[PDB]
């Protein structure tokens, strides 16, 4: 989702 | 004080909600802008927990999980700081752009819960918070908030959340008078938090009735972990009882 996404950067 | 340092090197600069201030306070308008200031401090929030001392310690799952519970928390207390620091709490500083009188207080249908908040600014000046007092208790606001059924590896965390402790201890170093004041004060996060987290679902559920938008991380967090807090799967750790 859009959370995991943000942390992945 | 390499630890000292690090903080005061990570520590966000200012963000900006994009709020329309020539316009009338709706509440629309309002809360519209608090999700979307939301969203923007959780980046900040992402950016500065990943470069925390010790934070590559945990589990890849447990770092993301910790910022996710932990978040509500960490804004609640940084915004009582910026309220203290820049106002002195007379209003609350959500961001330049995005100050709270009275008035928007009451637009914004957080009366209550802005009410604590100023409460907890006042703190700030009541018990002559230090920066870098501040900036400790923010730290360890981070490793506060976890599943009753623990963590993936708990044991790495509780060894974080124990140094964390220890270096609030330092900075204090009536030591046991400071350290209970401020041990104080950072539980007394928790229930605005959790009063934070029950308007936040609410709204997130009757949003499309009252065309408040969110923003993607906003909804997904607020619908995916936010839940298992007021459910009662994820508590905050208490110095005190509570
Ligand atoms: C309504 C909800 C999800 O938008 C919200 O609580 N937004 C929000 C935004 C920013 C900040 N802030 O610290 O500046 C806070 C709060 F932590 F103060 F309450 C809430």
């Amino acid at each position: 989702g859009a959370f995991q996404n943000l942390f992945q950067s | 004080p390499i630890f000292l340092n690090v903080l005061e090197a990570i520590e966000p600069g200012v963000v900006c909600a994009g709020h329309d201030n020539n316009q009338p306070d709706s509440f629309a308008a309002l809360l519209s802008s608090l999700n979307e200031l939301g969203e923007r401090q959780l980046v900040h929030v992402v950016k500065w927990a990943k470069a925390l001392p010790g934070f590559r310690n945990l589990h890849v799952d447990d770092q993301m999980a910790v910022i996710q519970y932990s978040w509500m928390g960490l804004m609640v207390f940084a915004m009582g700081w910026r309220s203290f620091t820049n106002v002195n709490s007379a209003m609350l500083y959500f961001a330049p752009d995005l100050v709270f009188n009275e008035y928007r207080m009451h637009k914004s249908r957080m009366y209550s819960q802005c009410v604590r908040m100023r409460h907890l600014s006042q703190e700030f000046g009541w018990l002559q918070i230090t920066p870098q007092e501040f900036l400790c208790m923010k730290a360890l606001l981070l490793f506060s908030i976890i599943p009753v059924d623990g963590l993936k590896n708990q044991k790495f965390f509780d060894e974080l959340r124990m140094n964390y402790i220890k270096e609030l201890d330092r900075i204090i170093a009536s030591c046991s008078r400071r350290f209970y004041q401020l041990t104080k004060l950072l539980d007394s996060v928790q229930p605005i938090a959790r009063e934070l987290h029950q308007f936040a679902f609410d709204l997130l559920i009757k949003s499309h009735m009252v065309s408040v938008d969110f923003p993607e991380m906003m909804a997904e967090i607020i619908s995916v972990q936010v839940p298992k807090i007021l459910s009662g799967k994820v508590k905050p750790i208490y110095f005190h009882t509570q």
